[PDB]
């Protein structure tokens, strides 16, 4: 999981 | 007259802008996993009978040019228009690979007075991008 | 005799104003995963705003972040449907 | 086991971001006039987003400003539905 | 699981904030016609079985205090919550009679972690206010 | 007609  | 007419000869275009790799001087990270989204969208909209165009790793100038050119096409035989933007963002902004562009600049090309062959037809923008840097901690249910 | 120039747009945003949006490096973004699933299951039946409401529930209930950084861990997301549409939208004729 | 703290809100704005919203001194605002009429007609039958879509159509099609100042004359409005709802809403 | 439960003992509150007269310092005009809206909303929401509370000409401090107080009520027996704001505004902002307040300040009192007896229930904010000063000239159909 |  990563953020944009 | 409660539902849009969707029986024109073509459902319409589905433009997918998939930005994965950003110039490292922007400070933005690579968007691992975005090609999975772009392929999933292409298949989903193909099954809805949209004419899908996928574009990858567009600069901000390329995004604006693409959207201007698409809004200058004759959409008279199309029921609708769909644009999917997969990128980084902040509130009101989507990133080209080289920097930010205002979302309003992109969507303004399709206003009812500026893209006449889409007047009265649904114009859908689907936006996978951050809108700031707040985190939602949730609440237990 | 006229309609507003801003009418007949729908903006389906992955997240609420001001917030990060989450993407999984293996499976794709939470919002696009859910949007494609709900279109596949419901586009031949439900009106588009009702499909997007199912997307909101899927993102809100089935996803929670996992991070080794506690500051980014166990976080949640709600998408944001912004409609200036004037009619119902069905993807079947 | 959690939901987002921003989930289950709906913001029914009278106008699009950045725009004026119109109000008639005799009849009330165009949006609230239209919202009350559509709730009165459809709240026992239609889901709320569909009622609000009919409000959007009513405001967009049935209203146009009249002004002695040309700058403010013959202008139009579209409302803006912002939903973070997770379920359909019926008022019955 | 696809529709909100609306058969709690009460539909919920409908708070109507009706701001007509503004202090000279604001530079804002009187909002002729807003009492017609406030009366129409009170009747409409009464017919939907909401507990309507109308408030007139609240300062920005009174608006925040009213919303804090309402968010601290026990809504456990209520299906939903409705708030209607009739005032001047700009983007993201609603006016008290004496000046602006951020809409986010008002709605934050009702977040799922801050108003636990409304967690999981629909919270509807209906906003009659300007969001800026652009005019829509329309396009002929 | 008036603006808000």
């Amino acid at each position: 999981d990563e953020v944009x | 007259d409660n539902s849009y007419k969707m029986d024109y000869p073509e459902m319409g275009l589905c433009i997918i802008i998939n930005n994965k790799n950003f110039h490292k001087s922007t400070g933005m990270t690579s968007r691992s996993g975005t090609d999975v989204d772009a392929a999933n969208l292409r298949e989903t909209f193909r099954n809805l009978k949209y004419e899908v165009r996928n574009k990858n790793d567009l600069t901000r100038e390329e995004i604006v040019e693409l959207m201007r050119d698409v809004s200058k096409e004759d959409h008279s035989k199309r029921s609708s228009f769909v644009c999917v933007l997969l990128s980084h963002g902040e509130e009101g902004i989507i990133f080209g690979t080289n920097g930010p562009v205002d979302l309003k600049k992109i969507t303004n090309f399709f206003r009812g007075d500026r893209c006449r062959s889409l007047t009265g037809k649904p114009k859908l923008f689907i936006i996978q991008a951050c809108r700031g840097t707040e985190l939602d901690c949730g609440i237990e249910t | 005799h006229k309609i507003p120039v801003e009418a007949d747009f729908l903006y389906a945003y992955s997240t609420a104003p001001g917030y990060y949006s989450w993407r999984n490096s293996k499976d794709g973004s939470w919002f696009i995963q859910s949007l494609c699933a709900m279109l596949k299951q419901y586009a031949d039946k439900l009106e588009f705003m009702h499909i997007l409401t199912r997307v909101n529930r899927k993102v809100a209930t089935e996803f929670e972040s996992f991070s080794f950084d506690a500051t980014f861990h166990a976080k949640k997301q709600i998408p944001c449907i912004v409609s200036m549409l004037t009619k119902e939208l069905y993807f079947y004729h």
